[PDB]
């Protein structure tokens, strides 16, 4: 079957500023902003558009050695980003691919909102752990906060 | 299917810019880095630059020195990569290369080629010379002194093609070209002619030698 | 840069022989990230072997690749007429990201020595103030050869400009001429052109020669 889990978490960062470093350098960005959580990450295939495949490895003690991302859909007009996992980490067993959709919307105090959506794609009548969407949830985040952290320590970067 | 067509041979004095494209089909074009790569028979391949047009940037071989200029125009799918500053060093093959991943940077896919002759000479004619001796003899004919490149050399209007050997051309000091045909035949023998065409100068000669 | 060494320069064999291509790289190459092409003369070059082991798309059984760290090897089991060709490795490892320099695979046969034929320069050419003396090596592996220019026993350097065909379709043997370039007035002040040949088909080497005024 299909499930879908969305997400909401606000930024003190504007759109603008927080796609580009968040979205399209957030492959640059995260295993220096969060080494605890990203340890490298690794184009396999494309610039990082539409078709593009990245390999993100991760640090030693980890529940995951590696996962694969496809980009589906970069729109800058918009701030919307989507991407699936398709290979590695909970890929396997009853868990086919995961469907990811980022939409950043600005807020009225001058900020943003992540409009994250989880869309899961099953084995049959199979469910999906509770753990696997909180730990989708806690890795989320600890990049957007890393990010955050960074910008605002940097004045200059992204502006 | 991913092609990469390139625009055709150029012929430029010193001195002057060259600007090649090289347009990508079968793939999306922003999704892609393509790089450029001369080849010039004196070493073996020389990467020239790389266009990102996703991040819409750009990065540049150090040997070149700031005499390649890479752009593209995305709703065409062609990048254009122009080498300001021709000399007679740069008288290559330049390819164009799709890179594969910005961090796998194998090129999957490649374009045919396109040649860039850059010399000081004008459109000359070849003079053709006898070639014959003062069991088995040879003949042949100089084809000497002719800008640009190639003659086609045929034997008796193309009825003699055993044992004829046309050779590649050589660059001469003096900027021109020149290159040999031979043929071996039996001593017993017989009219021999060469038929010679250059045809940047619309020269056509048949050389008759014994 | 890291700076890929390729041996051995040329790489002669038969067909259906084991093929061995060694790429030497400077530095350490990360995470095996070499490739190799093949080219064909005329011809763009076609990926082959990836990730220093993985194929291509398209690309036959036979080529596969190893190595890793400093030294990375092509092989191929059992070549085939199409498989003779020049062969490059490309590291990305590393920016920037380098070439070797080329290894060419060569077909082999039976050692044949030139047959070597002089021609004086024609009446023709000496009307216009220029004398070329052309010296022909025709059908002879291996391609290695040595061409000297005597004038009246005074060697020629410098003077001079060799062309060698492609490896010959039907019988695998190559041919070269050398074209000695003279002045009228130079031509004209001696008398014995010769064109001495050394080639590993012979025992000495040959020396065609002829006489200004007697032809």
């Amino acid at each position: 079957g299909v499930f879908n889990y969305e997400t909401e978490t606000t930024s003190v960062i504007p759109a603008a500023r927080l796609f580009k470093a968040f979205i399209l350098d957030g492959d640059n960005l995260f295993p220096k902003v969060a080494p605890q959580a990203i340890s490298s990450v690794e184009n396999i295939e494309g610039n990082g558009g539409p078709g593009t495949i990245k390999k993100i490895s991760f640090p030693e003690g980890l529940p995951f050695k590696y996962v694969k991302d496809r980009v589906d859909e970069v729109d800058h007009t918009n701030f919307k980003y989507n991407y699936s996992v398709i290979e590695g980490g909970p890929i396997g067993d009853t868990l086919e691919k995961i469907s990811n959709e980022i939409k950043i919307v600005a807020t009225p105090d001058g900020g943003s909102i992540l409009k994250i959506s989880n869309k899961y794609h099953t084995k049959g009548d199979h469910e999906v752990k509770a753990e696997q969407v909180k730990a989708s949830k806690e890795m989320g985040e600890t990049l957007l906060r890393a990010v955050e952290s960074y910008l605002l320590a940097h004045s200059d970067a992204y502006n | 299917q991913v092609q990469l067509v390139q625009s055709g041979a150029e012929v430029k004095k010193p001195g002057a810019s060259v600007k090649v494209s090289c347009k990508a089909s079968g793939y999306t074009f922003i999704s892609y880095n393509i790089f450029w790569v001369r080849q010039a028979t004196g070493q073996g391949l020389d990467w020239m630059g790389w266009m990102n047009p996703f991040r819409n940037n750009a990065g540049y071989a150090q040997k070149f020195q700031g005499r390649v200029t890479v752009t593209w125009d995305t709703s065409i799918s062609t990048a254009y990569m122009e080498l300001s500053s021709l000399s007679s060093e740069d008288t290559a093959i330049y390819y164009c290369a799709r890179e594969h991943g910005s961090s796998w940077g194998f090129f999957d896919y490649w374009g045919q080629g396109t040649l860039v002759t850059v010399s000081s000479a004008s459109t000359k004619g070849p003079s053709v010379f006898p070639l014959a001796p003062c069991s088995t003899a040879a003949l042949g004919c100089l084809v000497k002194d002719y800008f640009p490149e190639p003659v086609t050399v045929s034997w008796n209007s193309g009825a003699l093609t055993s044992g004829v050997h046309t050779f590649p051309a050589v660059l001469q000091s003096s900027g021109l070209y020149s290159l040999s045909s031979v043929v071996t035949v039996p001593s017993s023998s017989k009219t021999y002619t060469c038929n010679v065409d250059h045809k940047p100068s619309n020269t056509k000669v048949d050389k008759r030698v014994e | 840069e890291i700076v890929l060494t390729q041996s051995p320069g040329t790489l002669s064999l038969s067909p259906g022989e084991r093929a061995t291509l060694s790429c030497r790289a400077s530095q350490s190459v990360s995470s095996s990230y070499l490739a190799w092409y093949q080219q064909k003369p005329g011809q763009a070059p076609r990926l082959l072997i990836y990730g220093a082991s993985s194929r291509a798309t398209g690309i036959p059984d036979r080529f596969s690749g190893s190595g890793s760290g400093t030294d990375f090897t092509l092989t191929i089991s059992r070549l085939e007429p199409e498989d003779f060709a020049v062969y490059y490795c490309q590291q990305y490892g590393s920016s920037p990201w380098t070439f070797g320099q080329g290894t060419k695979v060569e077909i082999k046969r039976t050692v044949a020595a030139p047959s070597v034929f002089i021609f004086p320069p024609s009446d023709e050419q000496l009307k216009s103030g220029t004398a070329s003396v052309v010296c022909l090596l025709n059908n002879f592996y291996p391609r290695e050869a040595k061409v000297q220019w005597k004038v009246d026993n005074a060697l020629q350097s410098g003077n001079s400009q060799e062309s060698v065909t492609e490896q010959d379709s039907k019988d695998s043997t190559y041919s070269l001429s050398s074209t000695l370039t003279l002045s009228k007035a130079d031509y004209e002040k001696h008398k014995v052109y010769a064109c001495e040949v050394t080639h590993q088909g012979l025992s000495s080497p040959v020396t065609k020669s002829f006489n200004r005024g007697e032809c």
